[PDB]
């Protein structure tokens, strides 16, 4: 997860937040998702209009050892 | 000191360290000389009958791996010790022996303290047993969060969070260690908007809740005086610091708990400063068991899940010590002494770090329904808020807990329990969308 | 986006710390230190979950060790509004609970701290001090002396008080007891405390000078430690004994602030210590847990003699000592000294030496330490071939000696030998000592 | 003493007085013989090192617009003053220095307290913040009333006007400052009928609503017995008079506040025999600060309605004392230094007087919707009773507060706000007849 010699995280190059897949950056439902019940053209279903969630490798650290990323020993 | 002839007997302290002599100190003239620089500090009768006030070596080993380590054998007699104190038994085994310049390093290991020193202690307040009578919870493990970021947060808007996540499904909600009494939130203030929030989501749900409020102070007058305040309002729970605050401190609390009914919970902090290194300090498994005497219902003990061979076996076999009644020798998972509890109460242990969803099947396989689980920001991250996220992990464990009961294996049959289960629930499946699947 | 802000300049209300790190190889330096200063406080280098802002530290320095290619200085700021006043627990819980845990380090170790007047008012400190204690006990110009019964152990309380009387009289000062000596079932101590008072009184009557006794008042529980220090005031003894260390900071504030509402004299010893300040890459420094009790409150401290160390060392003692007992310090790298600071007004503490130490040890130690510490004797009094009051004679002879030559312009360094032997002439029991203990030339 | 090189250190008490010497001393030694005046009372070394324990002049002004005038400044050392002790702080900074006889007036202006002092005291029992939550009101300006006149009522009366009002729409109501307990009506029956109206006006408007209880006693036994009583009954705030119960009492009755979750409203009685005459006495600035420092949360200043310009300023510049946490150096409002409080809580003001309906605007463009506004006849005084006269009040407060959110000015507007709000109110109305309106 970190970089060459860094500890920076590389999914998110140090910034603890990634864009939103399924609304591609948009921001409204492309295609039916949970057959009835997400239309296509509605808010998106998971940011909900934001285009942005935190990321998972770094729960929102920006480095990767540490008391955030970490099982406890 | 070293007689080899030996035999120790039913009423004698025993205990064992690592040594690494100096190039030139024979070995089993060093283990002598550590018996003596713990009781006496001479090998002479000039001074004396003393005799039998005194410690002795009775055997040596050569550790395998390694040319310059070995194990002594310590023992120690019974009336050397006060009845019902530990700082007095961890200022007369050590209180001058990493000192001696003869060596390099050293490290205790392993303790026996004989049934005949025991039945002087008081023990756990309450245990396992009696815990679960009194939340009335059987079947799974429990489960917690914490706030953990924030800070400068209003006491207004402290119990905000704390009503959102208990309304969602779960047991516990924590606090943070370095919290006490500061300019930006005061402590009797906080007190009343927590407890205020328990009993709105206790009225929804019909289940019991409970939330650790930190007790620690600088002075004994003041640490007494939030305890009682706790009691007033009905709380269930309380929380200590039993390394920075002492062990005089630690015992004065666990009595003043038995007499009133309250649980006491436990946080190991500045812990890392002793028992890191693999040849100078002591070794948690003898601080773990000196917590069980002085008193205490839980206690963090770390995450495995993330361990290979070799280990996972020594933080196994600390656990059999906090739980069973019964433990017997095996050095293959660090235990040099057969110990009996008679008939003590055992301790539940805690698990943290940075877990989630996809984790559900590794911890249940491996603590059982026996332990408490706490999550950091696997509750605080979901993306349409706090509430919603409560609700995710409750239905993972529940899913877990069903499939062991019809003989299906966790350690394989995992990813897809977990799959299928996100097809019946919009909320886990946006948490299966932030974090990624385990191999 | 601060952390490692190096220009940063701090402020007259800031706690600041240096600690020495040994990074894993590949770990570039400028980032591990940022890396400490999270771990120590947020432990994020990102504003999502953030006005928070002013609430976390920064590392603002960062120097290379000469003498090793893996090792660094890192400097680190704390804001004001983090800590309680008048605890010293919450600092210790809130400087340093999880950063030794880290894994992209291999070792770390704490140095220096600084304390900004702002924060230092908020405590009591010492109960008395120096200056008053001195005028309490009616002793000036010379240092004081004392001796412990080391060894003996299951001695009956008779026998214990018949020891304490006897040494008493020979011209000593003080008396002291064994750490591990606090209730058992060969000696309880609600008689031993009688025979001890019995004993000085009669002590006190013949020679017409305050004497005392340190008397042992650790208990395993507070309930119990504050019964046995009522009925050392009910008594009138001057003293009281408590370790720090294994009893915890908590029992030991509530004891300090007792102490000083009631006239009495702590005395300080310290145990266990070994476990944390002996590495010279892990653990803690001592001069910090010196500053720690000097906050929390205390008379007397065990500090080390100096005379068996050599040149590198005996610095860091001299540096220490200062710190104990002066009340302007300013910052000198070449004694371990990182901060300037100022006590505005606190009083001192006295320090005491011990160790295996005999008569031919005097001029060294009164020329080192000055006329401001308490000297300790182990197995150089009762060892004495006559018995334990022709041993303190020795002892006291000796110490007048050694004063007088120095007020009269002689240099106690180079001499020392001659001066011991010009006084053994005309006192027996400084010979025969002389020829138990042979002489350092 | 006049020593004008020396520069201020950051540990010093300041101060600043003005001064009218008699004719023939010149001005530089009659500043020098203040600072010895103060402190040790000669300018020689003959019984004295004492050096660092005398005060010193450091600064000489000319004050503009009249001749015999002169502004001196003196610095003092931190260890002349008791950790925690206000009432040593006045006794030695002025002790005697109005009786010198080679003047003929003196003042005290300002003060400058650095923060390595400031420490060791608690100060507010909660501060603004905190206050605002246990009440759950945000956004505009509260409302209170007080029973002036009347006298020679019984207790039951007594409590009837209360409940009146109270359901009107008011927030607080308070007593009268020379009622304690008399032969009419003694102190513990007032208690029980006051509090018995308080449940009743509860019910019906789900609203949090409180009284001030006077707590003023000739001894300190007695004065601790009726703050008791008052937490019995549950009450959210007391009242006390700080001018003729002295320093002292009032420290006291703030720690007891503090530990159990009382409120506290001062009142400011006596004061204009020091501070109304401009060449001799104590500025009331001063004694805003002592008062923060001891402890309280409301505190009588003044309306600054009638006030032209050169004046409401003076008064804007030390509302700003009570409620800012750094304050930069102005002369032109009357500072003199430079204060920061390092994280203390504020002080709510409150504005009185003869105040009615026509006077709403002018308020709350001023003071803001941080601050607490009392009326007396502009209540009591309705042609309908006492019930309908809150409800003009509180409609009337409303109206004011909405076209603020719309970019309506306050300054203009206003008679104009009011009039079109008086055509959907009969009560308002009514009002806007007894009271004539504002050019």
């Amino acid at each position: 997860g970190t970089k060459p010699n860094s500890l920076v995280c590389a999914n998110c190059e140090g910034e603890g937040c990634v864009a939103c897949s399924q609304c591609k950056g948009g921001g409204v439902n492309l295609i039916d998702h949970f057959n009835g019940q997400f239309k296509a053209g509605a808010l998106c279903w998971l940011c909900r209009g934001k285009k942005e969630v935190l990321c998972g490798d770094c729960n929102g650290a920006g480095f990767i050892g540490g008391f955030l990323s970490t099982f406890d020993e | 000191y070293y007689t080899p002839d030996y035999e120790t007997k039913d009423t004698d302290i025993l205990a064992a360290f690592r040594m690494t002599p100096q190039p030139g100190v024979p070995p089993e003239e060093a283990g002598a000389a550590v018996a003596a620089e713990s009781s006496t500090g001479t090998w002479t009768t000039v001074w004396t009958s003393l005799d039998r006030y005194k410690g002795r070596c009775y055997d040596i080993e050569p550790v395998a791996g390694e040319e310059n380590q070995y194990i002594a054998y310590v023992a120690y007699p019974l009336d050397l010790f006060e009845e019902g104190s530990v700082t007095n038994m961890f200022t007369s085994i050590v209180g001058n022996v990493f000192g001696f310049k003869a060596l390099r390093a050293l490290r205790l290991e392993d303790l026996r303290i004989p049934p005949a020193y025991s039945k002087t202690f008081q023990g756990p307040p309450h245990g396992i047993q009696v815990e679960r009578d009194k939340l009335n919870k059987y079947g799974r493990p429990l489960l917690g969060c914490t706030i953990k970021p924030k800070l400068g947060l209003s006491a207004k808007n402290y119990g905000r969070a704390v009503y959102e996540c208990l309304r969602g499904g779960l047991d516990f909600t924590k606090d943070d260690e370095n919290v006490n009494s500061q300019p930006f939130m005061r402590w009797r203030d906080r007190f009343l908007f927590v407890a205020e929030a328990i009993f709105k989501s206790q009225a929804e749900t019909g289940e019991i809740k409970g939330h650790y409020l930190n007790a620690t102070a600088g002075t004994c007058e003041e640490m007494m005086k939030r305890a009682q305040f706790a009691r007033e309002l009905g709380m269930p729970i309380v929380m200590h610091d039993y390394l920075t605050g002492g062990f005089t401190a630690n015992t004065t609390l666990a009595h003043y708990c038995r007499d009133n009914g309250l649980l006491l919970h436990i946080h190991r902090a500045m812990h890392a400063v002793i028992d890191r290194q693999r040849n100078h300090g002591i070794h948690f498994r003898v601080l773990a068991k000196a917590l069980r005497m002085s008193g205490g219902d839980h206690i963090h003990s770390g995450t495995v899940v993330g361990k290979l061979e070799g280990e996972r076996e020594v933080t196994l076999g600390f656990v059999d010590l906090l739980r069973d009644d019964y433990i017997e020798k095996d050095r293959s998972r660090g235990i040099y002494f057969t110990q009996d509890w008679v008939s003590m109460p055992g301790v539940l242990p805690v698990a943290s770090g940075g877990i989630h969803v996809w984790h559900m099947p590794a911890l249940t396989e491996i603590f059982g329904d026996d332990s408490v689980l706490q999550f950091g920001g696997g509750t605080l991250g979901h993306p349409w808020g706090n509430a919603p996220g409560a609700v995710a992990n409750r239905v993972a464990l529940e899913a877990c807990v069903q499939a062991r009961n019809e003989g299906r294996d966790l350690a394989r049959e995992g990813n897809d329990i977990i799959r299928e289960a996100s097809k019946w629930s919009p909320e886990l499946a946006a948490a299966c969308e932030v974090w990624k699947e385990i191999k």
